[PDB]
């Protein structure tokens, strides 16, 4: 993979989608914003000052944290806290569901 | 590695014992109050998952320590083990040979002048099966990590045996679905003699009458003078009462053993029934037991060793026990399935010659047997299929082809069952080889 | 001496078993879905009328053989043999008394 | 069921399988639990692709 | 108590790189200790019985 | 399997031997005609490229079963071997110097007067040689699946040692191949003394002028006093008819034979002279023959191991026949080439002392030798690269160095071949280091 | 990786797949005419049948 | 092989997250103008040097 250095500003927790903004010479990571379409998924949880990295590769599907109940072929967007949840608007769909998860449990997801 | 487990760790209790006991009154659990150290019993009682280290009474510095290790060398065998025919080193296919009787010819000595060294073909079958199994059992002992677990030598040896052993097991329960796969194998694609039977769960009445039915086929099974029934090659066998083994799919048999008052409750040998093995559950519908010859399992192993390898990066060897066979289903054997609800009013045609070689001009009669399982009359459709020259068949199998057929022919018996608007075809099907002769036609008469 | 036979030769399935368990989801041929080689054993499990010559694995042109032979010496023994009285070798007649 | 470690977690996990039977105004958890330790490993990290 | 390990299939080729494979044996635990520690108290009073 | 094979699968049949016997009247195939079985014969006997199932003549249920295998194990040889120089089991450079004959000088005491202490070069040569070949055969062994196509364990075994023959032979083919590559390089490499024939393999003229030059040629390779024509160090050497070893191929050789040696009375006037083999061919376009001292081979072995390995999970073996050795050649050693293809006017100039080493602000003398092929003056004309100025060769060779110089020099020889527009450049380069020339100034007058 | 798809409809193979749902497991049909393919069939899958999606 | 991120030489100073689009000889060089932006760079380079970023 290709790996690189990154500094959260926000407490990023594991499993959630992330999204990114250029900051002071480092690209700076927190939670996606609800209803859209994030960039990175966190697999560790790095606080609000920590420098961590991350692992560039074309993932066939995340894991992350279900922010409502989710039903198998859902598409889905971020949510609340960068959670991933149902939908039907396009424009915010970043992938779907290939599996059922109950609101807090990870969910397998395939990018689109 | 943990610093925090509860003793109650996974356990969902129903009440506290406890509570129960010092709560209770001269009721139950009474005879548990007058027990001096019940509270420790009921405490671990179930033993614990994570030994907690606990210190020794009166000098709290010592520690407890472990007295005993037992190493529960507990094997899981294949029940159905007893149908290994044994095994075969070299080759892969298994042809199995079959001769059956001749018909009786009366003795007519005038006639007999000229009918010496007429010739008379004897009723041969045969039937192939090839090593189809081929997997292992991969397993990584941690050498060396392990002998910080064992005090002694005599529970390390022991512990790595029973990795092993747990190796032999695991070959043996997958032996075991492959030989009840088999069944269903033999089952899906309509082989079994089927019978008709009604869900014994349904009523006591229905199961006594499942049980009248496979009694009266144990019994058909084994007629000494045989039947042709019974088996997909429609060949004359019998069975020996103790060559029976009927399988039984779940509960049904504890269900018999109670409902059936009349014949499991005094029974449990050979004598009743034939053999009785039971199983886990057929999976596949319609099967509540399956009644069948010890020599219908065409089980044959190939290959049974274990490799190992050392790696030296990381102190562990590698096991790999490798399982190589020929699993099968002897046509041949007798064989009855018991399927009960609704089943085909035709389950299949049998053409006696599957494999025919006739002459350019010559004739072959051939026979269906109708495996039906609403016992009533069918009639079998007779027709060539392929070839080049539209010869064909009459009317009851005698196949005549003609003069210059020069391609392979099928040879069709057919029973429509259901009715002319979703006609249902069960199709018995033999191939002829053509043999050349130059044999001199045209027309006739 | 044939070149043409299907393994389904004068086989009416009733439900295919190889489809039924790659279709399955925990419930009936659960247990199957896990054999390593179930395709195999579905494939040959009632074996085959007509021996197809085979190829071997890893050298293409090497012809896997007939490793065994069974001769099925299987009797046919008259149920009612037990009464039988024994034998006349000559004469016709019998007179009972 | 299958468990997934952040790449700097600290402490003992407690895993749990919770299967509610009742009904809603009054759910019933039975929980089949289990423990895991943490193993260090000083992996490198922070988020991916 | 040591358990059953998975069929796999006799894939040749699979196994040019698969040799080394960790396959970690299903292995289970269980404890038990001492708890019962009582005893039966019993005057026989010698000479009287005499 | 393959199912529907056809006995033609690799037959290109050019008329049908069946037929032809068959509609045979006054026709020779005529023979044929009594026999019974003809037709199986002819459609059978060419040989089976797959095996189909055949059922038994009699019973049809029964299959034919093979009753014979053949192990056919060869053997193949390097007809080349004996030019091997044996083993270096250390090290790896092979140095081979060679001390090249003088230049007679004229006596003349007024110039002794002064030279007396004068150092002269002497004329040495050197070449160097190195590992070539590193690579080696790898052969799998999968024994438990051939153990399915044997059923016997002397077929089984055979097999499986003919196949570790068989990586032997791959070593012994290659190996030959190489030593045709150090041939077909060379010559690519335009390093033969380049010799003009006519295609033996053609009118008896052409074959017997071939003779002629062969034996010519052998006779000057061994002359007394030696010569520099046959090397592509140009040195003045020597071999004898001891070393002289011809390679060229069947083809002659039956040329030879028939129209020349079976005439002879006098045999020994026409056959090759030195020792004479046979290989398959060159590849080297136009080339026929080639004529080499023994010493022209510099083949040396380096490592002969055949390592084996099993995998414990895939059953099977590895074997690797590592083969290291080093393929060379000699340029000291004479040798030439027969070439019937047209060739170049120039194939080759060799220049200089090579390896040279001038002080900043000296002088040197370089030369060439000219491989004129096509017999022509070829004016030879010098350049020197890789320096500024005040650094060149005046014509004949003569190189003067400048007052300070930096990079390495090289120094070039060249004849244009062909025209203006089409300048082919033959081109001949020695390498000189400069030696430091301490001696001072800066600006003079 | 890999999911567990229905088929929806008489899949051919080399040709342009969309995902879809209804009672549970993703279904597979071919893509709608005009737009984004979700998978390539690699090989003919019947309406109700179940396979996988080699992702 | 999908690559998420690639390693083009800069056509001039590019500093981390910079939006990048094609330049002289095909270099990287920073933008402004969506359409024009095919990465985002992760790290800080100097023209002539290679910069790492991510595709999207």
């Amino acid at each position: 993979m290709v790996s690189f250095t990154a500094r959260a500003k926000s407490n990023v927790m594991a499993y959630r989608l992330l999204a990114y903004s250029q900051g002071d010479d480092i690209i700076e990571i927190s939670h996606a914003a609800e209803n859209t379409i994030p960039d990175y998924v966190a697999v560790k949880d790095v606080d609000k000052g920590d420098l961590t990295q991350v692992n560039m590769y074309p993932l066939a599907a995340w894991q992350v944290i279900a922010g409502s109940d989710i039903k198998v072929g859902d598409n889905l967007t971020t949510g609340k806290d960068g959670t991933a949840v149902p939908t039907d608007d396009p424009s915010t769909v970043f992938g779907y569901a290939v599996e059922e998860a109950q609101e807090g449990q990870l969910v397998t997801l395939v990018i689109s | 590695t943990f610093n925090d487990v509860k003793t109650s760790l996974g356990i969902t209790e129903s009440y506290d014992i406890v509570n129960a006991i010092r709560n209770s009154q001269g009721d139950n659990f009474k005879s548990y109050v007058p027990l001096a150290t019940a509270n420790n019993v009921a405490e671990v009682g179930a033993g614990i998952l994570i030994n907690q280290t606990v210190q020794n009474d009166f000098i709290t510095s010592l520690v407890d320590r472990i007295g005993l290790v037992v190493i529960r060398q507990v094997s899981l065998n294949n029940p159905l083990k007893k149908f290994k025919k044994g095994q075969i080193p070299l080759g892969r296919t298994i042809e199995e040979i079959y001769t059956d009787i001749t018909k009786e010819k009366q003795y007519d000595a005038e006639e007999a002048e000229q009918k010496v060294f007429e010739r008379e073909m004897p009723n041969v079958k045969t039937l192939f099966h090839e090593r189809n199994r081929q997997g292992f059992y991969h397993q990584t002992i941690q050498d060396d990590s392990l002998k910080t677990a064992f005090v002694s030598w005599g529970n390390f040896e022991s512990f790595v045996s029973s990795i092993i052993n747990a190796i032999y097991n695991s070959a043996e329960v997958d032996e075991y679905e492959y030989m009840k796969l088999l069944v269903d194998n033999y089952y899906s694609k309509g082989l079994f003699t089927t019978v008709k039977i009604d869900e014994p769960t349904s009523s006591t009445g229905a199961l006594t009458e499942f049980v009248k039915k496979m009694r009266a086929t144990a019994r058909k099974l084994t007629l000494p003078q045989g039947s042709r029934d019974w088996n997909s090659m429609a060949v004359r066998t019998r069975s020996y009462m103790e060559d029976l083994h009927l399988i039984i799919d779940a509960d049904l048999e504890a269900e018999l053993d109670v409902d059936v008052l009349a014949k499991a409750f005094n029974m449990n040998r050979t004598d009743f029934l034939g053999n009785v093995t039971v199983i886990d559950g057929f999976a596949s519908t319609g099967l509540e037991a399956v009644l069948v010859d010890k020599d219908w399992f065409m089980v044959y192993d190939n290959l049974h060793k274990m490799e190992t390898v050392r790696n030296p990066r990381g102190l562990y060897w590698n096991y790999y026990y490798h399982v190589w066979q020929t699993l099968s289903v002897s046509r041949f054997a007798n064989a009855v399935a018991f399927v009960s609800g609704d089943v085909p009013a035709v389950t299949q045609v049998i053409v006696s010659p599957n494999i025919a070689a006739v002459k350019q001009g010559g004739q072959q009669q051939f026979t269906a047997y109708v495996r039906a399982t609403n016992a009533k009359d069918h009639k079998v459709v007779w027709s060539v299929e392929g070839g080049s020259t539209g010869t064909a068949i009459t009317g009851d199998g005698l196949l005549s082809v003609s003069g210059n057929e020069d391609n392979q022919l099928t040879v069709k018996a057919t029973v429509d069952i259901g009715t002319e608007d979703k006609p249902k075809l069960v199709v018995g099907e033999a191939v002829v080889s053509i043999r050349p002769n130059n044999a001199s036609g045209g027309a006739q008469a």
